[PDB]
């Protein structure tokens, strides 16, 4: 047994995240200051939030780590009788510190806490202040309550880009020595959507299932309906030919791809297409009306052809 | 640290151009209001005028909070003892006043 | 390093239980002269003096003066673990984060060591003065008890008029009115006999609420003091056998 | 006790001014047993809730206008306000907001279970008159007819709206649909001057017709608007000022602006005066009515049938978003666009 | 009492494939008054008999839970009691969704007979997993003479155009035309059923509106259209029923293909936005302003 | 007595078919030790929790299998996560060594906050226990949760492999089928095996025989001869005529506006429009059928069916 | 026509009180060699393994091999009705559509007749082996059950270490940390007090003390409870009936962290 490549290549250090380059250095910064304050941190997920906070927190304690920082996950009980029982009695605790450490409270993933469950948290993470202090971690920034955020540096983390994600699987590669090809790493980059979780993942998956990474082996392991089908759908649909864009879409439903699959990977496409940008624009927005129907429980291949003649007469 | 070490100290210590700090103290003596609010914008000194008044008229303070539990039942309790019974001490610090707070 | 040996435990458990309902967190004074405990709550409405001479433990030893921030609830469910029969000894040190406390059954093949952790919490406290109060009852614990229950079947406040004859308990409520008249033995039968010495007669109201937690003391000892004046607050006193005492004041309503 | 709005409403049925023959129709349906759950709907001002009573005092006995305010609370808390009398209870749950089914659900439970006690002598059951049905959510409509269905015996419902198109299709079919409509022009007429000669007043037929106009059918706007012009000028006049509130005056003035010039400065200045009507609380719908309404008086013949199917088409996107200005501000600026267009060519 | 319950009784061809089980879960659709919980509650009693008895069905929560307690049981000992969920129509996504779950994992020893009105089954259900079986309704002669009997036997005075009339205002069901006579001889004191008193208990447009409605509608002015579609709404007429008995004339008379077309397209999106909540004075004038653009051309 | 789809379910891991791609790999895992998270999807009734449950009784015996598999449905029941499923992927076996198994039938129904609890717990244990996750959507899965786990899609069943499994049952039960028959339940099932069998029990029991009629009739499913006959009629009859004409059949055969519209889709392309006469069907079509989603009046929808239709009469002709 | 007789009716309420908490529906292997039971948490991680022996009954007859199975928290509530001294005679009909549960009164005049509807359960039997395992500690079962409730105050998870002195039980939480070490008694003269630990290694495992609490439900129905445990194996452990059978507990053990 071997541990797979997303906790394999887990970054230890704040020095070896690909992640943000502004709050990275501002987290190295908290990390050598030490008087860190309460942080939110907000991103899409596979960004590096939670290993972030873990790798500062790390950083600050040192050996201290085991009893003086207290960390909560979605898998662990978070109501309001914990930010007022357990939070609490963690933050009246004493631990013996160095003069600028403090008690680390990571809320992760609070984003799934209650309003209720937060607004316990306000003045426990105020009063404590001189103690300890709170680093929270989301995906959406908007389910924190305000008074969290007011009283929070608010870090933001966004999708890791191109790049990014590349040097990244380049390390990983040459560590593992393992074929691949540039077709291979676009498509590993396409697939991964931002995520360097999920990047490293279909690189392993590819890797177990075929060894050789190339588009064919990745595009085998990573079933979706496939950007160039997609992409020249899209196509046919810019020049207003109905007909050989309903025999791209068909064809992706005999597959038995979801009409949900299907229309996530046409807004995909779509997004970084070549148009003009008002058409463009245009085409995201019939897109998501249609999205909008296809999750409302209108998912029929009736639906998509439905939107790929909107898409052409967009174009009239 | 520096925030919690110049508190005001006395009555001298507050700012002027205030009109809140300059106006509770009238009704707060002993022209029949009963309960106190608060409102306007944060951080106007409003947790701070009701412990420095306090202190200068020689009152003393209570305060409270959601962090612990207030259920409907204990939220009486939390509060009765604040209210109607005097001070185990020299008469002087008899007074008390006291303080609700993070209702919404 | 501080450390200290206790025969009687379960001494220490009915403390924890006559404290950890009236204050929920404490601060703990450790000293050469034994142990002491002293907290008003935020109210200000009532405070608890705990004393525990050195004298009293079996072993003792306080190298310097240390005071420990100990959650009394928590340090309640932890000698829960503890039999009535098992000897408690405590431990710490100056930098303590946790106190130690050992129960050891009475050589019957158990020995439990417990790690508590401390709070961070250091506040002083005044010293309470002495009074030459008005009247000083001394009466059976059980009966205190036993009239503080009834009256809080009645009425949230308690009106207590003492006399040369005796003192009186008495409640009124929006149910009704009851009164519990109590007069001095002539040193008949000795812990149940209640005795009374007044100087002048007193009136006061005291919530029921607080003089139902101070009577889970009652397990401590077989009797109770109660002391009043005029203008000076009840104190409610219970003697740990030869411990030392744990007194509890309570300030009378408007 | 003083409101002419208020101090004429009928008691009985016998004594409505107009629909009589459905008033005739309803003592029959109260004479009889079985007195079903009536859906009563039709415009504000018809006289549903006149009707209602009415139905009620041939049901129960007079002390139905002994009208009492009662509070109760709902397990979700939302205490909600609500007007019962020693026979009926007449509770609004739709402010109740989305715990609307909770407190529809108790409020019926209630009173079915209160009216056992030794109360049969009048009538076996109670009636829980609903109001603005139709501002309910489609769980609580489903709550309410299964809670209908279920003490049909003990407790009658009534059901109030101005709309049934917002009620679901099962409370239709379980329900009497009593159709209420709004007054003719000729019955607010003589409904005006009869008001009038009980006050020892006398109201020319003209000041009648141009109240009975203004007021759109709406009676409760013919009286107050009377009797406002009464209070500004004793003796009325063929000609008088007649009076109207200044959110109708505003939309008209709204619209005015929308025409009066088509540049975003105008649209941010009309989004301005939507705020306005916004906040003071007017549904956004009743905005875009008067909107159109103002607007076609200022369309070409041409240009009324477009303008009236982009008012539906916002409105309808309106239902379906969340913030109203957005819909409204859309409705403006495409309007403004089609105007400048005609205009300019 | 209602006349509904007062009265209720082809289909046995179903019974007889559900006793032939020595068993599918069911779905029985139809207008409600065709007999499809009569027809499986005698099914059961032919296939248990009289003394076992079955389930016969607040949310999902406590469907799924009285489900588990009553098909987790030992039987008497035939294998597969049912359970029924009649009006199952009215159940909304989630909950069909969860019933069809509880269909499962009880599968091994419990039955499912769904009562519904048709269309409103999620695909899980609707599709595989259910035996439906259609219930239909009873011709129009049929129902006018059971009409004509209910009739005589309450002694409601009613003309036999009048039955005619009550049974087009309910097409396609009893139990609806039989609620409306008993509120129209409720309404009327029995004494004499017309026209317009079954008119207004069906909630139905009277013919001279809707010939009003066309009329302003050719006459290209849209003041008229605004005055007539003001007058319906003041006079409380509901939209929906506007529109069906607008749809109802225009799809039968002498328009022309598109002028049918462009008006058929206009009324069912303005049935979809009144399904949506919108306005029914905005949606009518809109839908009226297509139609005197159809007509005046 | 027992349902077809109950009885004729897979046990042996042979028994899968069209998916020796995914079996394989599965298997490959298996034996090499390397079996990951695992993420089967696709549309119903296509066989991943049979897959899933063959591999898992090759891994365990009857009598270990009942304490190294826990099978949950998402369904059923945040606690599911916290309860369960933390308890037995957080402690050891009890008479066997090697990974446990959580099978997590129906994951696309757990919330978002479910998906992430679920994500926390598959990151703890990765190496003692291994999850299954089966679901209908990939797009209801969080992509965080699903990037750690290896996703296989089970796509249809196609009818040159349906064909074989559908013979056995008809061979083993005694059910008579025409070709015609054979060949309209697989065209009803569109690689659905339990709308398959499911369909076969409804047709074999109420008619005794499966034949395109009986099982169109059964299915309630508008036969190709009638939507031709409603095709004929939207594009060659007048407005009120056609409509008669499809009412009518409508109401005899209970045909549904939502089948009727689905196979109507599928004729436009088969038929040769031109281009903006079919641009025109599509989107009048897809805005039926959104609005009979709603809770609309079928005949007015209808109605406008025949409307798309009758616009491009004449525009076609010419 | 299945009937056991039992005079000592405490036992089966015990036993039932001991499985209503772990196990929620049973099935009862009733054979004519006795009464046997075995069931899954409903999380798959405890195992309970109920022993009756025929020979253990005051009277049995079991003609076939029968395998109904019932709602233990419905079996409970009935032998709630029970008293301590009433005699249990359980009767199951040639078809198991109910089992009848008898409480004679021990010397009155009282006969209680009762009828519990059974349910139809699809559950498989699981292969527990016979195992010697690397250390057997025999401690008083109330020692174990006060030792388990302190604990639960602690932390969640217990750490159960094995030497030749004694048995170690150490928990960790919020709280803060506690260990209690329990030596082997020296000499008493009544093994129903004595600790008696016989190992072959020493051993050091943790487990949840939830299914711990749920375990030491059964310390009334034997003083004296055994606790077998080896690496990497479950935690076993046992009640001894009143040479009626036994109770065994089989749980797994927590990943190391
Ligand atoms: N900047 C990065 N550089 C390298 N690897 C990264 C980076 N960001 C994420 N990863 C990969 O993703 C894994 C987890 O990322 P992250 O810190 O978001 O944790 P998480 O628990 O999955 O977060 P969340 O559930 O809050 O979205 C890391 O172990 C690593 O393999
Ligand atoms: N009039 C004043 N004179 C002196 N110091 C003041 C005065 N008003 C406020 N301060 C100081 O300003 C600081 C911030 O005030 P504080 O945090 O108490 O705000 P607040 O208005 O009470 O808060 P909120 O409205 O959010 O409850 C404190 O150090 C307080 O002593
Ligand atoms: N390859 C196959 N061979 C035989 N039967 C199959 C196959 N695939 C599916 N089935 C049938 O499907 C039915 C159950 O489907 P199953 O649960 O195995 O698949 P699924 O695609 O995971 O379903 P769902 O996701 O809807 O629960 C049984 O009747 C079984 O016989
Ligand atoms: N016959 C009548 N005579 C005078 N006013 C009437 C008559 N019928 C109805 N009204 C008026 O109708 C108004 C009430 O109608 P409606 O809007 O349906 O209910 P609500 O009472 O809730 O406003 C009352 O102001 C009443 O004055």
């Amino acid at each position: 047994y071997e541990l797979p490549w997303v906790e394999k290549y887990r970054p230890v250090k704040l020095n070896e995240i690909v992640g943000n380059e502004d709050t990275v250095s501002r987290l190295e910064v908290f990390a050598r200051e030490g008087n860190v304050p309460n942080i939110i941190i907000a991103g899409p997920p596979g960004t590096g939030k939670t290993t972030s906070i873990l790798c500062l927190a790390r950083a600050l304690l040192g050996p201290a780590l085991k009893d003086a920082m207290l960390e909560l996950n979605a898998s662990n009980d978070r109501g309001i009788d914990v930010v007022r029982n357990k939070i609490k009695m963690f933050a009246q605790q004493k631990v013996t510190l160095p003069k600028g450490r403090h008690k680390i409270i990571i809320l992760d993933e609070a984003d799934s806490m209650t309003d209720g469950a937060q607004q316990a948290l306000r003045r426990t993470m105020e009063i404590y202040s001189k103690t300890t202090r709170f680093a929270l971690a989301c995906n959406a920034s908007d389910k924190i309550i305000e008074p969290i955020q007011s009283r929070c540096a608010v870090l933001r983390y966004t999708k890791l880009t191109d790049a990014q994600i590349l040097t990244r699987l380049m390390n990983v590669i040459e560590k593992e020595r393992v074929p691949y090809t540039d077709d291979g790493l676009e498509a590993i980059i396409f697939t991964a959507q931002g995520d360097m979780r999920q990047a490293l993942n279909n690189l392993q998956s590819t890797f177990s299932g075929f060894g050789f990474i190339n588009s064919e082996n990745v595009f085998k392991v990573c079933d979706e309906p496939h950007p160039l089908l997609v992409k020249e759908m899209i196509q046919h649909c810019v020049n207003a030919n109905i007909d050989e864009a309903y025999k791209i879409l068909a064809h992706l439903w005999h597959l038995g791809y979801s009409p949900e699959d299907i229309i996530g990977n046409i807004f995909r496409v779509c997004k970084t297409f070549q148009m003009a940008e008002y058409l463009k624009l245009e085409f995201i927005k019939e897109i998501g009306y249609t999205h909008m129907k296809i999750a409302e429980g209108v998912n029929s291949l009736l639906q998509m052809a439905g939107l790929l003649a909107r898409l052409c007469q967009k174009t009239m | 640290l520096w925030v919690d070490e110049f508190a005001p100290r006395h009555y001298t210590e507050l700012l002027s151009d205030d009109f809140t700090n300059r106006c509770l103290l009238k009704w707060l003596k002993l022209p029949k209001q009963k309960v106190a609010l608060l409102c306007g914008p944060p951080g106007l000194g409003k947790t701070t005028l009701a412990h420095v008044i306090a202190r200068h008229a020689g009152y003393s303070v209570v305060e409270m909070n959601a962090s612990d539990d207030r259920s409907p039942e204990v939220f009486r309790t939390r509060i009765e003892a604040a209210t109607q019974m005097e001070s185990v001490l020299g008469a002087g610090g008899k007074p008390n006043c006291l303080v609700i707070d993070e209702i919404d | 390093m501080f450390e200290a040996r206790l025969v009687q435990g379960s001494i220490l458990k009915k403390v924890l239980e006559a404290l950890k309902d009236l204050i929920n967190e404490a601060c703990w004074d450790i000293s050469s002269s034994g142990v002491n405990l002293q907290s008003m709550d935020s109210s200000h409405v009532s405070l608890v003096q705990l004393t525990l001479r050195s004298e009293g433990f079996d072993t003792y030893r306080c190298d310097r003066n240390l005071a420990m921030g100990v959650n009394l609830t928590s340090m309640s469910k932890i000698l829960k673990c503890a039999g009535n029969e098992d000897i408690i000894t405590l431990r710490a040190e100056d930098n303590a984060d946790t106190l130690a406390l050992v129960f050891e059954a009475p050589n019957q093949e158990k020995v439990s060591d417990y790690e508590m952790k401390l709070m961070d919490l250091d506040v002083e406290q005044l010293g309470i003065p002495e009074q030459e109060y008005s009247c000083v009852v001394k009466m059976p614990s059980g009966e205190f008890a036993r009239i503080c229950r009834d009256l809080s079947h009645i009425g949230d406040a308690v009106v207590i008029s003492c006399a040369k004859d005796g003192v009186k308990f008495s409640a009124s409520g929006e149910l009704g009115n009851g009164n519990i008249k109590l007069s001095q033995t002539s040193n008949v039968d000795e812990e149940e006999a209640v005795t009374i010495e007044m100087n002048e007669p007193v009136q006061l109201t005291f919530a029921l609420r607080y003089l139902n937690f101070f009577t889970k003391a009652t397990p401590l000892s077989s009797t109770v003091t109660l002391s009043m004046s005029a203008d000076v607050p009840l104190v409610v006193e219970y003697k740990i056998a030869d411990m030392g005492h744990l007194k509890y004041y309570l300030a009378p309503k408007i | 006790m003083s409101l002419w709005v208020d101090k004429y409403r009928p008691c009985s049925l016998g004594r409505l001014d107009y629909h009589k023959e459905q008033a005739a129709q309803l003592r029959n349906l109260v004479q009889c047993g079985d007195f079903p759950h009536l859906l009563v709907y039709g415009p504000s001002g018809a006289g549903k809730k006149t009707r209602i009573m009415c139905i009620l005092r041939e049901l129960y006995g007079v002390g139905v206008e002994k009208l009492r305010i009662e509070h109760q609370t709902i397990t979700t808390k939302i205490e909600i306000s609500t007007i019962a009398s020693n026979y009926h209870l007449e509770v609004n749950p739709s402010d109740a907001g989305n715990s609307d089914r909770v407190v529809i659900q108790e409020m019926l439970k209630t009173v079915a279970q209160s009216q056992q006690l030794e109360t049969n002598s009048q009538r076996d059951f109670k009636v829980v008159l609903l109001t603005e049905v139709d501002k309910l959510t489609k769980d609580a409509q489903h709550a309410l007819r299964r809670t209908m269905e279920k003490y049909m015996s003990t407790c009658r419902l009534i059901l109030c709206c101005n709309s049934t198109s917002k009620v679901i299709p099962p409370i239709r079919s379980r329900c009497l649909a009593v159709r209420v409509p709004a007054p003719s022009i000729e019955d607010i007429c003589h409904v005006l001057s009869t008001v009038c000669k009980k006050e020892g007043l006398n109201l020319p037929s003209q000041l009648a017709h141009r109240l009975a106009e203004k007021s759109c059918r709406n009676l409760r706007k013919a009286l107050l608007m009377c009797e406002a012009c009464r209070v500004q000028q004793y003796p009325f006049t063929a000609d008088q000022e007649i009076p109207e509130t200044d959110w109708e005056v505003y939309l008209r003035e709204t619209a005015n602006a929308i025409v009066s010039q088509q540049t975003p400065q105008r649209l941010l200045e009309v989004r301005g005066r939507l705020y306005e009507l916004l906040t003071h609380c007017i549904p956004p719908e009743i905005i875009m009515k008067g909107l159109l309404s103002e607007l076609l008086h200022n369309c070409d013949g041409q240009l009324k049938g477009e303008v009236a199917q982009m008012a539906a088409y916002y409105e309808h996107r309106l239902q379906l978003g969340s913030k109203a200005i957005y819909h409204l501000e859309a409705f403006v600026a495409k309007f403004m666009a089609l105007y400048k267009k005609f205009m300019e060519d | 009492v209602p006349w509904v319950e007062k009265y209720r009784p082809f289909q046995e061809e179903v019974v007889a494939v559900l006793k032939k089980s020595l068993l599918p879960n069911l779905l029985f659709y139809g207008p409600p008054g065709t007999g499809k919980t009569s027809t499986i509650l005698a099914a059961a009693r032919e296939l248990f008999g009289p003394e076992l008895f079955r389930l016969r069905v607040r949310g999902i929560q406590v469907v799924r839970e009285k489900v588990k307690n009553f098909a987790q049981l030992t039987v008497s000992g035939p294998p597969f009691k049912i359970v029924i969920l009649d009006e199952a129509d009215s159940m909304t996504s989630a909950a069909q969704a969860a019933l069809r779950r509880t269909m499962e994992k009880e599968s091994k020893t419990t039955r499912f007979c769904l009562i519904c009105n048709y269309v409103s089954r999620i695909i899980e259900p609707l599709t595989s997993r259910c035996s439906k079986f259609r219930f239909k309704p009873l011709s129009d002669k049929i129902q006018q003479q059971r009409l004509l009997d209910i009739a005589k036997k309450e002694n409601v005075k009613i003309s036999d155009e009048g039955i005619a009339y009550l049974v087009k205002v309910s097409e396609g069901d009893l139990r609806k035309a039989i609620t409306f006579l008993q509120s129209a001889t409720r309404l009327t004191g029995g004494k004499e059923i017309t026209e317009k008193v079954i008119t207004d208990i069906a909630g139905v447009i009277p013919a001279e509106k809707i010939d009003g409605v066309f009329a302003a509608c050719q006459s290209g002015s849209f003041d008229k259209l605004e005055a007539v579609v003001k007058d319906l709404i003041d006079e409380g007429h509901a939209a929906t029923q506007l529109v069906n008995q607008l749809h109802d004339v225009v799809v039968e008379n002498n328009l022309s293909d598109k002028q049918k077309s462009i008006i058929t397209e206009k009324l069912a999106e303005v049935d979809k936005c009144l399904a949506d909540g919108a306005d029914e004075h905005l949606q009518l004038i809109s839908l009226c302003a297509t139609v005197m653009q159809q007509l005046s051309q | 007595n027992l349902p077809w789809v109950e009885k004729y379910r897979p046990q042996t891991l042979n028994d899968l078919i069209s998916h020796q791609d995914i079996l394989s790999t599965i298997q490959k895992f298996i034996n090499e030790d390397r079996l990951p998270h695992l993420l089967l999807y696709g549309p119903p009734g296509t066989g991943k929790t049979s897959t899933i449950l063959a591999c898992a009784k090759q891994l365990y015996k009857d009598k270990e299998f009942g304490s190294m598999v826990l099978e949950l449905n998402a369904s059923d029941d945040i606690d599911i996560i916290r309860g369960p499923i933390l308890s037995f992927a957080s402690t050891r076996t009890i008479f066997k060594k090697g990974f446990k198994l959580v099978i997590l039938d129906e994951a696309d129904a757990m919330t978002q906050d479910a998906q992430n609890a679920l994500r926390r717990v598959i990151e703890k244990f990765t190496e003692n226990t291994r999850f299954c996750l089966i679901c209908n959507y990939l797009s209801k899965i969080i992509p965080a949760l699903q990037s750690r786990c290896t996703r296989f899609r089970f796509g249809p069943l196609t009818p040159e492999l349906m064909v074989p499994r559908l013979e056995h049952v008809v061979e083993e039960e005694k059910v008579d089928i025409s070709e015609d028959g054979m060949k309209a339940l697989v065209t009803l099932s569109s690689g659905d095996m339990r709308r398959a069998l499911n369909i076969l029990q409804s047709t074999n029991m109420a008619f005794g025989k499966v034949t395109e009629e009986t099982v169109y009739t059964c299915t309630g499913h508008p036969l190709k001869s009638d939507i031709a006959n409603i095709l004929d009629w939207m594009l060659n009859q007048d407005f009120t005529t056609a409509y008669r004409n499809i009412t009518e059949l409508k109401t005899l055969k209970g045909l549904a506006l939502h089948d009727i519209l689905t196979e109507i889709h599928l004729f436009v392309h088969r038929v040769d429009f031109p281009s903006s006469v079919r641009i025109h069907l599509l989107t009048k079509m897809a805005d039926i059928e959104y609005r009979l989603s709603v809770g609309t009046n079928e005949k007015i929808q209808l109605s406008s069916l025949i409307a798309a239709f009758q616009v491009t009469r004449d525009l076609i002709v010419a």
